[PDB]
């Protein structure tokens, strides 16, 4: 009501990757890439608020 | 294979501690 | 009328290891 | 395998109803 808002102007996104050599990026990413293991998170509070 | 990337506290690597785990919920 | 082609190579998901190819 | 795949055609009772010839795309305002 009285006080006025705020005025985004610009965002930027960064990333950061471990600088790690190719060689076994590549094998990292080889295992990775299977379909017997895959990455998996489940939600902290893992609830269903009403 | 893969000791050649971690870490060397001597004369062998400083591996083990199967602790690659997560379980983290209110409960 | 029958203008396909079936045939399994045995993107991808995990669940399922089921492909099939189609020819036209 | 080497089975053929026809096409669905929403059924009116068994048959499938696929329809008619009606690829025409002809407008020609003469």
């Amino acid at each position: 009501v009285d006080g006025a808002s705020v005025r985004f102007d610009s965002v930027n996104l960064y990333a950061t990757f471990f600088p790690m050599a190719h060689n076994t990026a590549s094998t990292l990413e080889a295992m990775l890439r299977n379909d017997t293991h895959d990455q998996s998170f489940n939600d902290y509070l893992s609830a269903a608020n009403m | 294979n893969f000791a050649s990337l971690a870490p060397r506290h001597g004369t062998r690597p400083f591996m083990g501690t199967w602790n690659e785990i997560g379980t983290s919920q209110l409960n | 009328v029958s203008s396909s082609i079936g045939l399994r190579p045995d993107g991808r998901s995990s669940f399922t290891p089921n492909q099939a190819y189609l020819t036209l």
